[PDB]
């Protein structure tokens, strides 16, 4: 002991940084009376300190001046989450008694010695979160009794050695974030009490070994984010024990093993962000305990099983971006926990199945871009649980105020793209979470509703290219919280509202492409995010108001088409992040002011068929302009 | 997807007291679906609309892993920090409107990489420094200021800064 | 604590 404590006590002296205040304090007198009762962090056995844990005892400092040659009986080190700086020593091979060791969570960089190899007692090995760099050493194949390792988040580099086929008792393998190479060694394959191998997130190549078909005790298998080649080895199916199964964001190919379906208790199954190819496997329905089934981002090809009927415990469904083709079986959505289906990007056809939100559990459902049609499925119309709903670009039909219900928890519905015709439902109102309602494209008819101007909490509103009619009224300053409002390509009549003043976070405007009848608002002039307002096409039938130009942030202005007239107000010079402007199609008379030669940001104008006269200031727009741009006018000099 | 990631880290970054960031969902394959993000055909970023959004927070390096984005506004927030050089990795870039905030640190001499800056706008901030030369060689930038900012040096005028005005120097105690 | 990696669920639309 007091060689013992005296040698630690030296030790400590290299801290740097220290305070009065640390743990350490207690280290004051070196006979065995004190140092094996009072000293922190010790333990002894017969007199001699058989255990050293400073875990998270903000020690700064280096292992350079550890007392290697005083401490024979060292069996249990844990020095983690500390500020220890420099290198591993091969000293620290000496330990002969040495069972437990644990140096995570420091700054120690450099390699991890071979002398590590000779610690024949050890059971654990921690070297975690360190940035330590170069090879694993064959010689850690020696350590026949450990059950654990972990060395992730480090610079490891190399091959894992293969010399860990000896390593016959390891349980739990850690070592995902690295820069590992190679192909992985076959004799990981036969280590017969393997429960746990992360290889994940590192630059390994090759195939995986056919041989993994051995480890029957393994129940988690990580190796995502890798350059794992090859086809997914049949003989994996032989991995009874095996409860997640992870090969995402991998360069592997070929078609899923049917194989797959054994593994009676497999519950998640992520093999997406890969190149896998051919058919979805009928067998896969038999995979009973699956929970979590994510197969997206991959080049299948095919109709999905029927069989997927028979897993009555799925959850999560991803089968998004694949060419996948026919009719849904009615199977897909028989779960009664189902609650994310995503499909989107895929080459589908047909009707959505009647049990599509079976359990009244659905919150997540995407379709775009597929060749989907008919009606919607009393049981999605019913299902209360929506959260997200995307219909977006397929042939859907019906009447849209009797396709959908209420949804208390919908927050974002996409349903552009599609063949809905009719007139909305006020049903939409008690969406109160709704942020996002988008309806492009559709032949829907009819007059907007009132209380849709009563969902505070909207953001985007987006029913262009429709048949909407009426008049927008003056409750539209409702939905302050708006900042896209696009009701573009409509039938919409009447004056434009003056509320759209008090729209103030409002950063994109359509309204062209309609029948609005009245002057502008001369009121709209606080509007501090508008980048983007466009009222072409219609009937404003007065002078442009001198309001516009103090919407400091615009970036283009579209006023063509219209009855506008008078003159050009020479304030547009303020706009100095203008960038288009088009004026066309319009009864605008007088001269085109001077002051717009210093519109430094104009690079677009369009002034053609008009009423103006007089010579062009000289800017980078004008001088770039087509003759298209000023036809049809009076004296343009 | 990679550009979510990016600005889930600055959503990381920033204090948000007036919950502007909420639809930022990470989840997502791409942030086009969210709001004060706007994408082109390909779904790659291309503007970034948090003008006068009361956040308050630091910039994050992540800001250079947005190719396409053009559009880059942080103006008029009580945002602290640095300038990261790595948005010199926007290597399509129009418009740079960091003015009106709590910044730092000098001006990053990587910003000479984007040839294409038309506006750069960083006046009203405590920027300490002196204007890189690098600067000069945008040969495409039309709109400058640095006003309200104690850097130091005199005036850069190596050809391309010749055609600016002393209201985009002024307040900046350079000379 | 030493702990093992989580995979991370696919990308959603
Ligand atoms: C493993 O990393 C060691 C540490 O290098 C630095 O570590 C951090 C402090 C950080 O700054 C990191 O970016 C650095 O790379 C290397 O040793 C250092 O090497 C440098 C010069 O390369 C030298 O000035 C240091 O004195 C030296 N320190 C120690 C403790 O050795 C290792 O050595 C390298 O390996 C050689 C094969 C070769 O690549 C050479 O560049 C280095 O000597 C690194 N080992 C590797 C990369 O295998
Ligand atoms: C839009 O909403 C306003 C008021 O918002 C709600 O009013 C209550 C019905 C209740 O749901 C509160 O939590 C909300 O604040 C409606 O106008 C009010 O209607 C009530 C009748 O219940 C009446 O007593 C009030 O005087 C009305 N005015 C105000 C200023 O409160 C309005 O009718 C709704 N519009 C539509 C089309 O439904
Ligand atoms: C602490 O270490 C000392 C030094 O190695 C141990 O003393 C040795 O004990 C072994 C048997 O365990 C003997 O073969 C040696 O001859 C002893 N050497 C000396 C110098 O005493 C001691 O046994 C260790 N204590 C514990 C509890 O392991
Ligand atoms: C080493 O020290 C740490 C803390 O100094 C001990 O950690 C505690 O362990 C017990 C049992 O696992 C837990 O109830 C506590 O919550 C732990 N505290 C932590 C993790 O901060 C650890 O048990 C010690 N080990 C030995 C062998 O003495
Ligand atoms: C979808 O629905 C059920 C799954 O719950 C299957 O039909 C029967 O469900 C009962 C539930 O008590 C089972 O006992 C029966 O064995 C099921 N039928 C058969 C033939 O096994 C149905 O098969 C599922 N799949 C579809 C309709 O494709
Ligand atoms: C404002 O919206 C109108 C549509 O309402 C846009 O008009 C388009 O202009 C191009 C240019 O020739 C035509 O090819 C399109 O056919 C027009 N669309 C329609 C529906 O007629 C106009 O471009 C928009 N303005 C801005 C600045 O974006
Ligand atoms: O006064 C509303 C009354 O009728 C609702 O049905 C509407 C209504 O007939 C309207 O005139 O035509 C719409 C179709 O264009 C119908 O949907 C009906 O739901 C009833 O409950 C309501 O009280
Ligand atoms: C699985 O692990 C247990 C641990 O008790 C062991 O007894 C059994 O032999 C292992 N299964 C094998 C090696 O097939
Ligand atoms: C492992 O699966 C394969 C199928 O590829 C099979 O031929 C083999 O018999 C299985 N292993 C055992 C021990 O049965
Ligand atoms: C919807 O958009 C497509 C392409 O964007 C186009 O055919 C047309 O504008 C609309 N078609 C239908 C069928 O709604
Ligand atoms: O509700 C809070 C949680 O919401 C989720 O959408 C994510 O943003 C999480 O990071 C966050 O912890």
């Amino acid at each position: 002991t007091v060689e013992e404590a005296n040698a630690l006590l030296k030790w400590k002296s290299t801290f740097t940084n220290q305070t009065s205040s640390s743990k350490l304090s207690s280290w004051v007198n070196p006979n065995t009376s004190s140092f094996c009762t009072s000293w922190y962090g010790v333990a002894c056995s017969l007199g001699s300190i058989i255990r050293l844990n400073l875990t998270n005892t903000g020690i700064e400092g280096t292992f350079e001046d550890f007392p290697f040659s005083s401490l024979p009986n060292l069996t249990f080190v844990d020095l983690s989450m500390n500020r220890f700086s420099g290198t591993i020593s091969p000293e620290w091979g000496r330990f002969s008694k040495l069972e437990y060791f644990d140096l995570s969570i420091n700054q120690l960089v450099g390699e991890i010695p071979p002398e590590l190899g000779k610690l024949s007692n050890l059971d654990t090995l921690h070297l975690v979160e360190n940035k330590l760099n170069g090879s694993i050493p064959s010689e850690i194949g020696r350590l026949t009794k450990v059950t654990e390792i972990a060395i992730y988040d480090n610079l490891l580099t190399g091959p894992i050695p293969s010399s860990f086929g000896n390593l016959t008792k390891l349980v739990n393998l850690y070592l995902f974030i690295n820069s590992l190479s190679g192909s992985i060694p076959s004799e990981i394959g036969n280590l017969p009490n393997l429960r746990e191998l992360c290889l994940d997130r590192n630059n390994l190549t090759g195939k995986i070994p056919s041989s993994f078909g051995n480890l029957k005790n393994v129940t988690l298998l990580n190796m995502f984010e890798n350059q794992l080649s090859g086809e997914i080895p049949p003989e994996i199916g032989n991995m009874t024990a095996l409860d997640t199964l992870s090969l995402h964001t991998n360069k592997l190919t070929g078609p899923i093993p049917s194989t797959l379906g054994n593994i009676k208790t497999l519950a998640v199954l992520h093999l997406y962000l890969n190149q896998l190819n051919g058919s979805i496997p009928p067998e896969l329905g038999e995979m009973e305990s699956m929970i979590d089934l994510e197969i997206s981002e991959n080049k299948l090809t095919g109709p999905v099983p029927d069989s997927f009927g028979k897993l009555t415990a799925l959850e999560w469904l991803f089968l998004r971006d694949n060419q996948l083709s026919g009719p849904i079986p009615p199977g897909i959505a028989n779960s009664t926990e189902l609650t994310v289906l995503q499909l989107d990007t895929n080459n589908f056809t047909g009707f959505l199945p009647d049990t599509i939100c079976r359990g009244g559990k659905l919150e997540n459902l995407t379709l775009d871009d597929n060749h989907f049609e008919g009606p919607v499925p009393k049981s999605l119309r019913d299902c209360k649980s929506l959260i997200r709903v995307r219909f977006k670009g397929n042939s859907f039909s019906g009447d849209i105020s009797e396709a959908f219900g209420v949804y208390p928890t919908l927050n974002f519905i996409d349903l552009s793209n599609n063949n809905f015709h009719g007139q909305l439902s006020a049903n939409w109102e008690q969406s109160q979470k709704l942020v996002a309602f988008i309806l492009s494209n559709n032949s829907i008819t009819g007059a907007i509703p009132p209380e849709i101007w009563n969902m505070t909490q909207l953001s985007q509103l987006d029913l262009s290219s429709n048949r909407i009619t009426g008049e927008l009224p003056e409750s539209i300053s409702n939905i302050n919280r708006i900042s896209k409002l696009q009701l573009n390509g409509n039938r919409l009549s009447g004056k434009i509202p003056s509320g759209i003043r008090l729209l103030t976070n409002l950063e994109y405007l359509d309204l062209s492409s309609n029948r609005f009848s009245f002057e502008i608002p001369p009121t709209l002039n606080n509007l501090p995010r508008l980048y983007y307002m466009n009222l072409s096409r219609n009937d404003l039938d007065q002078t442009i108001p001198e309001g516009l130009t103090k919407l400091s942030q615009l970036q283009m202005l579209d006023l063509s088409y219209n009855q506008l007239d008078g003159e050009i107000s020479s304030q547009f010079r303020s706009l100095q992040n203008l960038e288009r402007l088009d004026l066309s199609h319009n009864n605008l008379s007088g001269q085109i002011p001077p002051s717009f030669k210093d519109m430094l940001a104009l690079t677009h104008v369009d002034v053609s068929h008009n009423n103006l006269q007089g010579p062009i200031p000289d800017n980078a727009a004008f001088r770039n302009a087509p003759p298209d741009a000023f036809e049809g006018n009076k004296d343009l000099c | 997807n990679a550009e979510g990631d990016a600005l889930s880290a600055l959503k990381n970054s920033l204090a948000d007291p007036n919950k502007v960031l909420q639809s930022w969902d990470a989840t997502l394959v791409t942030p086009c679906t969210w709001f004060h993000v706007t994408c082109n055909s390909d779904n790659s970023v291309t503007r970034v609309d948090l003008g006068n959004a009361n956040l308050s927070g630091q910039l994050v390096m992540q800001l250079g892993q947005l190719p396409n984005l053009q559009y880059l506004e942080l103006y008029s927030n009580n945002i602290t920090g640095t300038i990261p050089e790595q948005l010199g990795n926007l290597t399509e870039l129009v418009s740079l409107d960091l003015y009106l905030n709590n910044l730092s640190g000098p001006i990053p001499s990587t910003l000479g990489r984007l040839k294409k800056l038309r506006f750069l706008r960083l006046n009203n901030n405590s920027l300490s420094g002196e204007i890189p030369r690098s600067l000069t060689a945008v040969l495409t930038l039309q709109v400058l200021d640095l006003s309200n900012n104690p850097l130091t040096g005199d005036i850069p005028v190596n050809g391309s800064f010749s055609l600016f005005t002393p209201i985009s120097f002024a307040n900046t105690k350079l000379t | 604590p030493v702990r093992s990696s989580q995979s991370s669920q696919a990308g959603g639309r």
